[PDB]
RNA sequence: AGGACCGAACCGACUAAUGUCGAAAAAUUAGCGGAUGACUUGUGGCUGGGGGUGAAAGGCCAAUCAAACCGGGAGAUAGCU
RNA sequence: ACACAGGUGGUCAGGUAGAGAAUACCAAGGCGCUUGAGAGAACUCGGGUGAAGGAACUAGGCAAAAUGGUGCCGUAACUUC
RNA sequence: AAUUCCUUGUCGGGUAAGUUCCGACCUGCACGAAUGGCGUAAUGAUGGCCAGGCUGUCUCCACCCGAGACUCAGUGAAAU
RNA sequence: CGAUGUCGGCUCAUCACAUCCUGGGGCUGAAGUAGGUCCCAAGGGUAUGGCUGUUCGCCAUUUAAAGUGGUACGCGAGCUGGGUUUAGAACGUCGUGAGACAGUUCGGUCCCUAUCUGCCGUGGGCGCUGGAGAACUGAGGGGGGCUGCUCCUAGUACGAGAGGACCGGAGUGGACGCAUCACUGGUGUUCGGGUUGUCAUGCCAAUGGCACUGCCCGGUAGCUAAAUGCGGAAGAGAUAAGUGCUGAAAGCAUCUAAGCACGAAACUUGCCCCGAGAUGAGUUCUCCCUGACCCUUUAAGGGUCCUGAAGGAACGUUGAAGACGACGACGUUGAUAGGCCGGGUGUGUAAGCGCAGCGAUGCGUUGAGCUAACCGGUACUAAUGAACCGUGAGGCUUAACCU
């Protein structure tokens, strides 16, 4: 009855649920903005935010930890070098959620998740 | 918690080794026996010279419980096993004299004060 | 587990009572581009609250 | 909230010895005998410690004459009296439940003293 | 006798010097401000209407604030009525506090229980499960037979079957009050009152023996 | 050496659940029996309806078996509906 | 009868562990099974865990649980030895 | 007794309690010697009984992870 | 007989009273106690196991009692299939045989997505007559109603002794029911750690994937019981059996015909929940609305433009709320959710580095590192204004109050 319960299943078993966020987070970091379904977007907010908070500091331990999850040398180098200093001042809240339209083919409510900055 | 078909380790010099409960007394359809209750038992394993013999019916008081009891502060006392002390089926007095192992404080009734004196600990 | 006599077309219609869709009636016109976007939804071009939000 | 914690902090006795789950501890506890109030001793291994502030508690396993006896205690109760530690053991786990079935030989906890 | 409206804020245990751990709920009972008094003359019964808390000014609306305006009392979250016991008299604007309960020994708490939602009969009425195995097919927790046969040819009103469980107003009677704090606006009653932590409760003295 | 043992491929089909307008006009899942032999299997032949074959039930003979299927006598006869 | 969880003879068949064509993870190579998105009720199906007791359940230990390997030691009644 | 109607025969063992089970008696309703009789090691997805081990079978269910169920979008049956 | 489809058990029941227990009384060859018998009384309660397929029944042990029956010998579009009736097979008996049976013995397919009525829950529409926001009244309805034991009285009343109260008070329990996680525990495939096999990260190291969460040891919040609190009731009114009182018919007498007073878990309330769709549609408090006009059968009318309020809904963050609706909080004048900061809790001494050891490994830095839902703060991010719906003074008649 999920009283005071967190998380979302997203109609998947745990392992697949976890592994797709490992992929979705790195997909975000490399592109800084992605289009996805709204409930998936809200659950992504509890994943990338820890990483940007992990990149607000810097060490060898954090470099291994942010490599422990997310399993990518490219992303971890994209992290800890640009995204960290770019978000050095913000106290949390590094993502924006913009609700786009409706995915015609499953009628899913899609949305845009991007970084706050995205300065070009 | 002791119930029907529960094997009990004997805890006196009455002359048994293993006993099995059959019927928790005291009230219609009572399903459980705590540390200070009378149960009806049978004898399933006895020493060859004891006061009782294999295949009799009599009563006991379950003195040790793996579930244990709860003290009024919330503390519990959980033993390792389930032990009983045999009775006299009419007079409720214990058969054997020497009682092994510790007993709880809550057995302190006037009708079990004999057992309290014979126990070594607590 | 089946019917006994076929339901009348009248009884058929009454079951279709609560099936009409609800109209939107919430099309907020954007402040700058002026598109007919839904509330809390970006426009067709990617404007929201008077801002090129999508950068696309 | 602040309401419960204010109401709880004025109940915890502020003199707990910091023991560790795996240290042999003697616990002294009150016992009332109708009118006569007496003190009672208890010394075993601390196999489980639970922290909840006021509801913090600890369990002590003592092998009595023949068999083991396990007993928990409300740390902040007036029933406990003195929780004098006896020996700093060296164990890895936080709850020592394997001592429920490892008696005799394996029941030797390794003393720490570091 | 009249009562008050509190808010269930967790529960805990109070150790006595006798070593008796007494579990108690903590209820913050704020200043019950009497809004409006009804009478046998105007209405047909003598009772008062109270309020507690303070809603946001821009949130509280026109009719209710105008209702609060004639009473001249600061706004709270909703109202509650309390039947008088023929002889006690309080006027509009009087601030009833928790000091009323510093004489009583047993109270009654009216609360709104947790909502379990659509709960099965096993959880609702404690029906017995039918056998997990021994060939039992597709039927473990269903109720089973619900009628007799052709003689009644129907199902009697009041069959215990599945439905919405909880989320319904109940009342635990005769809870021993332990300690009545005024300065913290706290009330420590023995036991466990209904509702989740943070919900609102109607507390009143024990009408029962 | 074994109509030997344990056990995959292969073969068979004892127990239970699911299914029962099913995924399927007898299957799936979980465990089971045989598994160098009276074994199993690919290809091609020979035996036919009151007959064929049968480690024998009266089982199988193209989803059909107290007697196949197709056509004919035949619009059989029907004190019954 | 279908873009059907079934059936279909022969050859090839590597790396690590392993007795092994078992099994586990992978190579070569081939695929994600042709409706999805959310929700996280009752109840059903496939499973994981369990305080204390332990067949008291039931037609019946049905099902689950458990035992399970290698080396060495040791091994009864009975027997066609 | 795979056979025994009377019948759950009677006695003994097992059980706190045993219409089933094992041993025995003999009045074999209506066993019997290749329509084979009486035993028999081994063997058996064989019928019945008991014990240890082990457990959610049960006392009494409790919680959790997935597939449906439920809502939205597309397609769209059936017995009756 | 163009199908009402099964014996018993299981789950789940309801009603009757010819009453098993509890309650109230009468009489005795009822001393007391404890029983016997009869009358009144249906509210709640009314075993667990062994053998049998069994209903039944016998037995064991309890309990205050383990009541008799109706309900298609209740219940199989709810489960089971043991019994019993399918095709296999065997024993005995009967028959020449095919087969049969006052017979028993192993094995052996239990189909159905609910239209309607019904029932348990939950909403939409309109009405309630000016509309809207809340708080209650209370018709009526449902739930609930069991009791053991010990002590005080008292070892008193009574008794030949042995025994042994009533009545009233209090404590402590079994079953059941409601409620809640503070404690004791369960689970916790989103939290920490160990470890077997193997693949990849170019290697070692450190991690990650898969093998039922790979196998497991612990474990927060929730949910939850075996856990922890609470309840049955008293009392009131009118009564049954029954006890009476004062009293005629019938000078007496008589519980009764007049009248009058007691008298049960029974009955109507008291206690808790639902409840104004109770169309007889209630009451009180509060807020909002006081437009120009054409028109016709001058109608409680429609139409045109002007105004569209209180408030509501939608949308959005959401919730110890929830299947969907609905319901509760908030929507920047903002702490609703995420994130963040600190704390707590849980797991047990991270990684890297340095020393000793042949090495596995161990010690120091380090009660570290990492922490899911929990608690206190913080607008960093997302809840954008406004729009849409909702109107413009509330018919007629009569009467009483004021020009």
């Amino acid at each position: 009855m999920r009283h005071r319960k967190s998380g979302r299943q997203l109609n998947r078993n745990s392992s697949h649920r976890q592994a797709m966020f490992r992929n979705m987070a790195g997909s975000l970091v490399r592109h800084e903005i992605i289009k996805t379904t709204l409930p998936k977007a809200k659950e992504l907010r509890r994943v990338v935010e820890p990483l940007i908070t992990l990149a607000k500091t810097d060490s060898v331990a954090n470099r291994r930890l942010a490599f422990a999850r997310t399993r990518d040398n490219e992303i971890v180098a994209k992290l800890f070098n640009e995204l960290g200093p770019r978000f050095a001042s913000r106290a949390g809240g590094y993502t924006r959620i913009l609700k786009c339209g409706f995915r015609a083919g499953d009628n899913a409510p899609m949305a845009y998740i991007e970084l706050v900055d995205r300065s070009e | 918690m002791i119930q029907e078909q529960t094997m009990l380790n004997v805890a006196d010099n009455s002359g048994a080794r293993r006993v099995m409960c059959i019927k928790v007394l005291g009230g219609s359809h009572r399903r459980y026996a705590g540390v200070g209750d009378i149960i009806k038992i049978t004898i399933k394993e006895a020493i060859p010279r004891g006061k009782v013999k294999k295949g009799d019916v009599l009563k006991a008081v379950v003195v040790r419980t793996k579930k244990g009891v709860r003290r009024p502060d919330g503390s519990v006392i959980r033993f390792d096993g389930n032990a009983c002390v045999l009775l006299n089926n009419n007079s409720e007095q214990p058969i054997g004299t020497r009682i092994f192992g510790p007993v709880t404080r809550e057995l302190r009734s006037e009708k079990f004060m004999k057992i309290i004196s014979l126990a070594p600990e607590v | 587990a089946v019917q006994q006599n076929k339901p009348t077309r009248s009884k058929r219609g009454m079951r279709r009572s609560h099936d009409a869709l609800t109209a939107v009636t919430s099309l907020s016109v954007d402040k700058t581009s002026g598109e007919k976007h839904l509330r809390h939804h970006i426009t067709a071009d990617g404007y929201y609250r008077g801002r090129k939000v999508i950068a696309k | 909230s602040n309401i419960i914690k204010q109401l709880e902090q004025e109940q915890m006795k502020q003199d707990v010895p910091s023991f560790r789950p795996g240290d042999t501890v003697e616990v002294k506890v009150w016992v009332v005998e109708g009118s006569k109030k007496r003190l009672q001793a208890f010394e075993g291994v601390v196999i489980a410690i639970r922290n909840r502030g006021l509801h913090s508690a600890f369990t002590v396993r003592k092998i009595s004459n023949g068999e083991g006896v396990e007993r928990v205690f409300q740390t902040h109760s007036p029933v406990v009296d003195s929780i004098s530690v006896k020996r700093r053991g060296a164990v890895r786990k936080a709850k020592l439940y394997y001592l429920r079935e490892r008696t005799g030989k394996a029941a030797r906890i390794k003393e720490r003293l570091n | 006798m009249i009562g008050l409206v509190g808010k269930k804020v967790g529960m805990t245990r109070i150790f006595t010097e006798d070593g008796v751990s007494i579990p108690v709920t903590v209820i913050e009972v704020e200043a019950n401000r009497v809004t409006q008094v009804k009478d046998l003359a105007n209405d047909g019964y003598r009772a008062i209407q109270v309020t507690t808390g303070a809603k946001k000014a821009n949130r509280v609306t026109k009719p209710e604030a105008g209702h609060f305006a004639k009473a001249g009392v600061e706004a709270g979250r909703g109202l509650w009525e309390f039947r008088l016991a023929e002889g006690e008299e309080f006027t509009v604007g009087q601030s009833i506090s928790v000091e009323l309960f510093a004489d009583v020994k047993k109270v009654d708490v009216t609360g709104t229980s947790k909502g379990k939602g659509f709960a099965g009969t096993v959880k609702r009425w404690n029906f017995r499960t039918q056998d997990a195995t021994h060939g039992n097919s597709l039927s473990h927790r269903v109720p089973g037979s619900i009628g007799q046969n052709q003689t009644p040819g129907k199902v009697f009103k009041g069959k215990k079957m599945a439905g919405q469980m909880g989320n319904e107003r109940v009342t635990v009677q005769s809870l021993d009050v332990v300690r009545v704090d005024a300065e913290r606006n706290l009330l420590l009653v023995k036991g466990a009152v209904p509702g989740a932590t943070g919900s609102d409760l109607i507390v009143k003295p024990a009408v029962k023996a």
